[PDB]
């Protein structure tokens, strides 16, 4: 039930404190009570160097229902991005994040993040959550590119 | 429509270039359609052809891809081969192509792969291997047999299968990896090999390292992974790799590899001091998390082989050269975060070692620990007050949690430690203080907070002399401020026990107290004092009262801290002699009863309310702490209160905030008087039932409730409540009758009122005045309610109601006349219309209803099962006739009950 999830959550958590990708940024977040919230955590994806994400820093939300691990999570940029993927609002479109396709129980936290990081730079065309990104990447990759360049400035550390 | 190459083409097209959303959706749909159409076998090799754009020749091999791994059945075994090379002629022909056609194909033909192990492809791995060593250059053909290796495994995890079928291809597949490995090992030792194809054998390396093959036959890929750690290039897939392997959950089972593998570890060492030395994050990063991985997850098995000690304690001052690492977290570096778990183990287990192991081994930690002491407090020290103005609210936030993962580490080192932590601390902050930035001032005194709380009270003579050095540091700054604030909250516990303390720490709360950048913290701190030591702190209550009276009077506190000191105030109060107690209540309230008059007789404004409705909190916050009994200074100067309050009421009776604050003043009086509070009583009801009926509020009917509850056995008193009652109830249900659903809070409490009455006083339900039908009626509804609490509400009014059937009039004839509309409600909840979650109280009602309404139980189930698919369409007439003749039995335990009802509920929902 809710207690299954919650123990495997903090598992995830010490798990994610001890080994994790240089630059990313997972937390649980405090409930009113003071006390800790680990089905919602405060996350931040940092663009793959070497890519026009390279520089930019993406906020995103992890938010966790009582069946899990057996549903994955849901992932929600905050603020939206520019990308093919996304939709407007927020929530990201990937495969493993859903229990009827990829999902597998096993899935950790770093898996996930790692996988949304490399979503960034390579979108899935197999489903469009954002008609202009989705439509400007297949129709345009120069204009596309352009843009993205500008989200990672707009999204650079200060 | 019809899929051909030419339809599904344009369709492409359009989710691609139609820039409209429902278009794309149209064309999405249509394709999924197309996908796994028969017509797929046939238009996507056709997608495959050089003319259509690599996004639609990916559609055609992802659509092939889906064919087999789908519809598997739809070939036939002598088409096995055949179907095979087409794949690998299409892989080969794209090794030149675009990449995601490639990958794509790579996936469909490990689907293909696994779909025939073991028996129909032998050696999937051997075939494939030969077959790119044979058109296309070395690099694309080596590259795309990598790929394909690679996803292989990536398609069984997601491989739906059966437990029996899954276990033979797992099986076939731990053989395959005997091809696998040797292939990646010779690719790496070859210096012909290219950075490209070098960081794709990683990145195949780390796909087997999923499947949890055994950490043995890693060996030489780890070592080689290890040595690619030079070339930054390659850093990145080889971290990755390497605690991937390291990290699996059988990789604890062959302990002697992890042991070859430590010296790797701390061959890092000098690439890791030079990575500090030039500010390089990322590298000092991953080699920590090299280093962690190791040591973290397998400390206790390295332990236990006493044999390699000296190899183990290298590999654990590495650590504690990254936890210690030059530099802020995380503006410096982010890297010593990531070692502080590794303390916790390392300690968990020496604990648990027991003789010889345990003492000899904390022999060799105990002075590593002590190291670490001294670098946890560094690191817990803030930069310098320019260097921290640069940094972002982020930077500042990682920061913080850092400091909170260092005081549970501290916590833990003081059970490593002992007692002789503590003297170490006493030392270094007397040191500094006679031996000066605030920075190295706070940081020590933070690391007695986090340690103070789980201080035994029983090596706590070296506790005295720290308490001492407080009193000596220079304050000059607030995050300095805030920590002397906490550190004394947090010894709240032990002053209670040594008293004499107190004089000591008190002055400097009380003189934090008059500074509003420490409103937060000194008023913290003064209530959990003031909670603890309240009958030691009877002296000097005259002192705190004081300051307390002057600190409000110069507005030096926001509204919320003001509630806070007043609560503080109230267990400090509840200690003095009565005749003080009074002394004082007036010295607090006389001050503000002025103002409350001159804002009652004023005209009511939005700043007249903030004022009005604070004044009342602190009266309410006081009496909430302040319990006399666990003269009557509280029930005079609630008399006396009195006659302002209804004052108030006049003029914003009509007030929802400030009816409630009102209300709140004389809940926190009657739970801190209780039975003494009975002068009021009569002046309350009075008061209350005006409240309610200009604006009704649960808060109102939970008061009522309280009454009740606490005067139901006196009947000098009870008359009073009773009229109370019966206005409350009135109210209530008219107010229902517009919008029922409309206040599930109010539905809640008034079921609970209405439950308390028929617990504590039955004959209440006697009453002429009372509508017993229109309550039975409300209740029934209730039961269909969204909200949870307003359901078990409702169920706990019918579990008392029951019982008093026959035993008062009213009672029975409600249920008796109007009871079947009870039960069907109670049947459509177990049916399915009800939570599971709820299931429980519905059956109490089913008891309850059996146990005192047998008779007519009996009769009503009959009757409302005999209609088919009610209480549901699953519901055979054999199991209806089950259920009913097992809540029938006259005898049955309650427990039983629940259990029928959860069987029952069960199949009515499937």
């Amino acid at each position: 039930m809710s207690g299954i999830a919650l123990s495997r959550l903090a598992q995830e958590r010490k798990a994610w404190r001890k080994d994790h990708p240089f630059g990313f940024v997972a937390v649980p977040t405090k409930n009113p009570d003071g006390t800790m919230n680990l089905m919602n955590w405060e996350c931040a994806i940092p663009g793959k160097k070497g890519t026009p994400w390279e520089g930019g820093l993406f906020k995103l939300r992890m938010l966790f229902k009582d069946d899990y691990p057996s549903s994955p999570p849901k992932c929600k940029f905050e603020p939206p991005l520019f990308h093919p993927n996304v939709y407007p609002s927020g929530t990201v479109c990937l495969s493993i994040l859903e229990e009827d396709k990829d999902w597998r129980p096993a899935i950790t936290i770093k898996q996930i993040l790692l996988g949304i990081q490399e979503l960034l730079n390579e979108p899935n065309i197999q489903d469009p959550a954002q008609a202009e990104a989705y439509t400007i990447y297949c129709q345009n990759r120069v204009e596309y590119e352009k843009r993205v360049r500008a989200q990672a400035k707009k999204f650079a550390p200060s | 429509l019809d899929f051909t190459v030419e339809n599904v083409e344009k369709a492409l097209h359009q989710l691609y270039y139609d820039p409209n959303i429902e278009n794309k959706n149209l064309a999405q749909k249509w394709l999924m359609q197309a996908q796994v159409s028969p017509q797929a076998w046939h238009f996507s090799w056709q997608l495959l052809q050089p003319d259509k754009v690599p996004e639609i020749q990916y559609f055609g091999a992802s659509a092939l891809h889906i064919k087999i791994s789908r519809y598997w059945s739809d070939i036939p075994t002598d088409q096995y081969e055949s179907l095979k090379a087409q794949l690998f002629t299409q892989i080969t022909r794209f090794a030149s192509g675009s990449k995601i056609v490639l990958t794509r194909l790579c996936v469909a033909l490990a689907s293909l792969a696994l779909s025939m192990m073991p028996d129909a492809w032998p050696c999937a791995v051997a075939d494939m291997v030969r077959l790119f060593q044979a058109p296309v250059d070395g690099q694309g053909r080596c590259l795309a047999l990598l790929e394909l290796l690679t996803v292989l495994p990536e398609e069984f995890q997601t491989s739906r299968l059966p437990q029996y079928r899954k276990g033979l291809v797992r099986t076939s597949l731990a053989v395959e990896c005997g091809a696998v490995f040797p292939l990646l090992e010779q690719l790496l030792q070859q210096p012909s090999s290219p950075s490209c194809v070098r960081q794709k054998v990683l990145k195949c390396f780390s796909s087997w390292v999923q499947l949890e093959v055994p950490l043995q036959d890693c060996e030489a890929l780890i070592q080689a992974a290890f040595a690619a750690l030079q070339d930054s290039e390659l850093f990145d897939s080889s971290v990755e790799a390497i605690v991937n392997a390291i990290s699996q959950p059988d990789a604890q089972r062959y302990v002697n590899t992890l042991l070859k593998l430590i010296p790797l570890v701390l061959g890092l060492q000098e690439q890791l001091r030079q990575a500090v030395q030039n500010g390089d994050m990322e590298t000092s990063h991953g080699i920590c998390r090299i280093a962690v991985a190791l040591g973290e997850n397998h400390s206790r098995a390295l332990l236990d082989q006493v044999e390699h000690w000296q190899s183990f304690l290298a590999l654990v001052n590495m650590i504690m050269f990254c936890t210690g690492i030059p530099g802020h977290y995380p503006v410096n570096e982010t890297t010593s975060s990531l070692t502080l778990t590794f303390w916790y183990t390392l300690q968990d287990d020496i604990l648990s070692f027991e003789a010889e192991k345990q003492a000899v081994y904390q022999q060799v930690y105990r002075p590593v620990y002590f190291q670490l002491v001294d670098v946890l407090l560094h690191k817990a020290q803030f930069p310098s007050d320019e260097e921290y103005g640069f940094w972002s609210s982020d930077e500042k936030e990682q920061f913080r949690i850092y400091r909170v993962d260092i005081s549970d580490t501290l916590m833990y080192v003081y059970e490593m430690l002992g007692a002789e932590l503590l003297s170490n601390l006493y030392d270094k902050l007397g040191r500094l203080l006679t031996s000066y930035s605030w920075q190295h001032t706070e940081a020590l005194l933070y690391g007695f907070q986090s340690i103070a709380e789980t201080i035994d009270v029983n090596y706590s003579d070296v506790v005295p002399g720290l308490i001492g050095l407080i009193p000596r540091i220079s304050i000059s700054n607030v995050q300095l401020a805030d920590t002397v604030m906490f550190t004394i909250g947090a010894l709240s516990e032990w002053l209670a026990d040594h008293p004499v303390m107190i004089n000591s720490v008190l002055p400097l709360v009380l003189h934090a107290l008059g500074n509003p950048e420490l409103s937060v913290s000194s008023v913290s701190t003064l209530k959990k004092i003031c909670r603890e030591c309240k009958y030691d702190l009877p002296p000097y209550a005259a002192n705190i009262v004081a300051v307390s009276q002057d600190v409000l009077m110069k507005q030096i506190h926001k509204t919320s801290q003001c509630m806070w000191l007043m609560q503080a105030l109230g267990f400090l109060l509840s200690a003095l002699q009565v005749e003080e107690i009074l002394k004082n209540l007036h010295s607090l309230i006389s001050p503000y009863i002025q103002q409350l008059e001159k804002l009652a007789e004023e005209i009511p404004n939005p700043s007249n309310k903030l004022a009005i409705v604070h004044i009342l909190g602190l009266l309410s916050n006081l009496f909430t702490t302040l319990d006399i009994s666990h003269p009557n200074p509280v029930v005079v100067v609630l008399q006396q209160v009195f006659q302002l309050i209804q004052k108030v009421l006049s003029k914003w009776l009509n007030d929802a905030q400030v009816v409630e604050a009102v209300c709140a003043i004389f809940e926190k009086s009657v739970k801190t008087l209780l039975d003494d509070f009975a002068p009021m009583v009569p002046q309350l009801c009075e008061m209350l039932g005006r409240m309610y009926s200009t604006i009704p509020q649960a808060s109102a009917l939970d008061l009522t409730r309280q009454l009740v509850h606490i005067f139901a056995h006196e009947p000098a008193h009870f008359p009073p409540i009773e009229a109370l009652f019966l206005l409350v109830t009135s109210v209530t249900l008219t107010l229902f009758q517009q919008g029922p659903r409309d206040h599930p809070d109010i539905v809640d409490s008034f079921m609970q009122l209405l439950a308390q009455a028929l617990k504590r006083k039955p004959d209440l339900f006697l009453c002429e005045r009372l509508d017993v039908k229109a309550v039975f009626q409300c209740a029934v509804l209730a039961l269909k309610f969204p909200e949870a609490p307003t359901v078990k509400a409702s169920c706990g009014f019918f579990t008392e109601l029951l019982p008093r059937c026959g035993e008062v009039e009213s009672v029975g004839k409600v249920v008796q006349e109007d009871g079947r509309m009870l039960l069907i409600a109670v049947l459509e909840a177990i049916g399915g219309q009800a939570s599971r979650s709820l299931m429980d109280c519905f059956a109490d009602i089913l008891f309850a209803l059996n146990k005192h309404c047998f008779s007519l139980l009996s009769m009503w189930i009959k009757e409302a099962l005999q209609p088919p698919g009610f209480p549901s369409a699953r519901l055979s007439p054999e199991q209806k006739d089950t259920f009913s003749q097992q809540i029938l039995r006259e005898r049955v335990n309650k427990r039983r009950v629940k259990e029928m009802v959860k069987e029952f509920t069960l199949l009515c929902r499937g």
